[PDB]
RNA sequence: GGGCGUAAAGCGCGCGUAGGCGGUUUUUUAAGUCUGAUGUGAAAGCCCACGGCUCAACCGUGGAGGGUCAUUGGAAACUGGA
RNA sequence: GGCGACUUUCUGGUCUGUAACUGACGCUGAUGUGCGAAAGCGUGGGGAUCAAACAGGAUUAGAUACCCUGGUAGUCCACGCCGUAAACGAUGAGUGCUAAGUGUUAGGGGGCCCCUUAGUGCUGCAGCUAACGCAUUAAGCACUCCGCCUGGGGAGU
RNA sequence: GCAUGGUUGUCGUCAGCUCGUGUCGUGAGAUGUUGGGUUAAGUCCCGCAACGAGCGCAACCCUUAAGCUUAGUUGCCAU
RNA sequence: GGAGGUGACACAUGAUAUA
RNA sequence: UACAA
């Protein structure tokens, strides 16, 4: 029913997370990528990483990690970036360079949000609870406006059902309008839980 | 401070075009065991939301409930439309004698000793206005002395 | 300032201070030392809202001429009654006024 | 210590008997009313106090209470009688 | 309950003013006794219109109806009976007290207006109410008497 | 798929649906959001115990219809 | 503007709880 | 959904 708020807004006021042309090898690099993607997920799972951005020259590959915990991917003096590259030069055959950027602020950004959330609610965590602290973290540090949902079974209950909080303004039909969105999963002990969050920074 | 308490909390619901649109009343209770208490109602989706507006229209209506030695000064009967609640002092041993939402009221405004009994109907809101009502027309030794001219040893 | 409005239409609060009526001129001098747009409503009652709005104005051409324009009288007093010195004609009620002045 | 416009509940409406109730004042009475006295309201019981049961139940002792009771002396505002 | 052309005869009640008179002679009212729309019943008249029943014609899947054409009782009168209605203001009677404004009916007093009685309407405070609303014609505030109610159905059987 | 996440259809591009504070109501609720006009539109203005706000509408995005500057190949061809 | 009086072709049906 | 037919 409501589109993807990325996906309308790719390619318009949104860049593109991969930046390299192919014609022929299209298929191979995409799947390369996607075959890093999910390296990069599972291995860092713990570091708070919002997105990785991929471009490629020259039999090289140029990384870039956004991370709200910087330090974790670094490591103490570098040692676990240097660890992680030597994995993703065997997952590749080619020459991976990898750029950390620091995020500040992880209660702007909708995937650590979001993520948060989710690893809360499979703490058994209120799902209402968790929804409203996201909201009031976000609007004190100036978001223009956040939306939160939880959908399944809210709390164990045997009939799903979705409870949503919202404050500010969070225009998805405005296409000028940079709206973060995240969508992740937390795993009870009676099913999936999606997490949506949507921030309008402004 | 003032404590609160909450009596009451009722699930409403409006009927639309689709389904049900449901909402949260509240009844709450505030005052400070020391002679001043008020009720406030407040309504949201969220029960906790309901709740902090209700105590925050409570805080508007404070009333000045007279007190002698712990107890009220005479029999009253409070009455709220279908509400009636019955108020009689009693003895400083004896405690609250009282049935529902009366008992809040009546320790939030530190009473700690009557004999109460609601005569009428038991809807909370209801019974709580007619409590406050009671409280609100009783009158102190000292206050009707002076209407009346004289001290407050002539009018015994 | 002292012809009050038609008898058919008089309160009848206001015989001490009252063809048509005459205001008590005499009582009026005692009480006197005693003592343009459409009101918003809830402009003191709704204050937490309305300072918006007036600091927004200070701080949109369209909604500013309106907002100059804005910043009989009932929905003043209850917002005042209710929060615990007017001209007040003997159609005008005067057991809700603090400090009455019974001149037209 | 509740009700009867619409929730159960005003007879369809008169006339009128018994009964109930009844305007102001003065005098009088003393049935109601009020206030004492005397007698009586058994004992056991209930309640208070004390004593005996190792405690307690229980038992015992001394009080209190319970009448719309009767008889008798006063009061006279109200209800009743003249 | 009801009462609507006009005339005469017989007859009931109410209202206003006055303050001759009587001097509490009052209020209510179980039982009781009367009056009581329409339909209906009896006897006897009358019979225009309308019209249960009924007949025919339509409509309809059917139409024992609604619509059309007729039509009997009845509708009318007298004298008896019946005694029931959403017989309603769904509000018993009596008495007093409690803001105003404004129509109207029948009077009176004073200078068309002001005051005042008694009815009849609308609006509207205080108060009352569950609300709707009532509000000097109370559903307000009081006293007296009567009638009635105590979950729905069964059953007003 | 009547335990679910995600994704989709449908009413339906219908113009509506709400919230905060205030105020009115014993209360469920109401108001705002109704009314006078106007619009494709809860679009806009006026009045109004409402004042504001949000999700919607619209606009910001793509393309098509006209012109200008830059550029002239693999496009075009007037001298 | 709101009341009170006054007057003014045909279309049948849709099991129980749970909602 | 579980039923009923
Ligand atoms: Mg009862
Ligand atoms: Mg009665
Ligand atoms: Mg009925
Ligand atoms: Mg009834
Ligand atoms: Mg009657
Ligand atoms: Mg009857
Ligand atoms: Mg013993
Ligand atoms: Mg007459
Ligand atoms: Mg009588
Ligand atoms: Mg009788
Ligand atoms: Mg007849
Ligand atoms: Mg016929
Ligand atoms: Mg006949
Ligand atoms: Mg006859
Ligand atoms: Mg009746
Ligand atoms: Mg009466
Ligand atoms: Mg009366
Ligand atoms: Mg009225
Ligand atoms: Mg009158
Ligand atoms: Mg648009």
């Amino acid at each position: 029913q409501k589109i993807n708020p990325i996906g309308l807004r790719v390619g318009i006021i949104r860049d593109w997370e991969a930046k390299w042309y192919a014609e022929k090898d299209f298929a191979s690099l995409l799947h390369e990528d996607l075959k890093i993607r999910k390296f990069i997920d599972n291995e860092l799972k713990e570091a708070s990483v919002s997105h990785v951005e991929i471009e490629r020259a020259a039999n090289r590959i140029n990384i870039a990690i956004h991370t709200g915990k910087p330090g974790m991917v670094i490591g103490k003096g570098g040692s676990e970036i240097e660890k992680l590259r030597n994995k993703l030069n065997a997952l590749t055959d080619k020459k991976v360079h990898i750029n950390v950027i620091e995020i500040k602020k992880v209660d702007l950004d909708a995937r650590l949000v979001a993520e948060n959330i989710a690893r809360q609610l499979e703490n058994r965590a209120s799902f209402r609870r968790v929804q409203k602290q996201a909201i009031t973290r976000a609007m004190k540090l100036g978001a223009k406006g956040i939306k939160t949902q939880v959908s399944g079974r809210l709390g164990g209950a045997d009939i799903a059902r979705a409870e949503q909080y919202s404050e500010g303004t969070v225009p998805l039909h405005t296409l000028r309008a940079d709206i973060d969105y995240a969508h992740a999963e937390a795993d009870t002990t009676y099913g999936k839980l999606g997490v949506k969050v949507w921030i309008y920074r402004g | 401070e003032f404590e609160e308490r909450v009596v009451t909390i009722n699930r409403v619901a409006k009927v639309v075009k689709g389904g049900r649109r449901f909402r949260f009343t509240a009844l709450v209770v505030v005052g400070d065991k020391n002679g001043r208490v008020g009720f406030g109602t407040g309504k949201a989706q969220e029960v906790p939301e309901a709740i902090k507006k209700a105590v925050e229209a409570a805080k508007k209506d404070l009333v000045v409930v007279p007190r002698v030695e712990g107890t009220t000064p005479h029999t009253i009967t409070g009455r709220y439309g279908s509400g009636s609640v019955f108020m009689k002092p009693a003895a400083p041993g004896t405690g609250v004698i009282a049935g529902g939402p009366v008992r809040a009221v009546l320790e939030l405004a530190g009473i700690t000793d009557i004999l109460s009994k609601s005569l009428g109907s038991n809807t909370p809101i209801n019974m709580v206005r007619a409590t406050i009502d009671g409280l609100q027309n009783l009158k102190n030794a000292e206050d009707v002395a002076k209407l009346r001219g004289k001290t407050v040893e002539e009018l015994y | 300032v002292h012809f009050g409005h038609q008898t058919r239409r008089w309160n009848p609060k206001m015989k001490k201070y009252i063809g048509i009526y005459i205001i008590d001129l005499q009582k009026t001098v005692k009480k006197v030392d005693e003592a343009n747009q459409r009101w918003l409503g809830g402009l003191l009652t709704n204050y937490k809202t309305i300072s918006k709005r007036i600091k927004r104005i200070s701080e949109l051409k369209k909604e500013y001429d309106r907002l100059i324009k804005f910043l009989k009288e009932r929905n003043a007093i209850a917002e005042a009654r209710k929060l615990n010195v007017g001209i007040v004609d003997t159609n005008c009620d005067p057991d809700e006024i603090d400090y009455v002045i019974p001149a037209n």
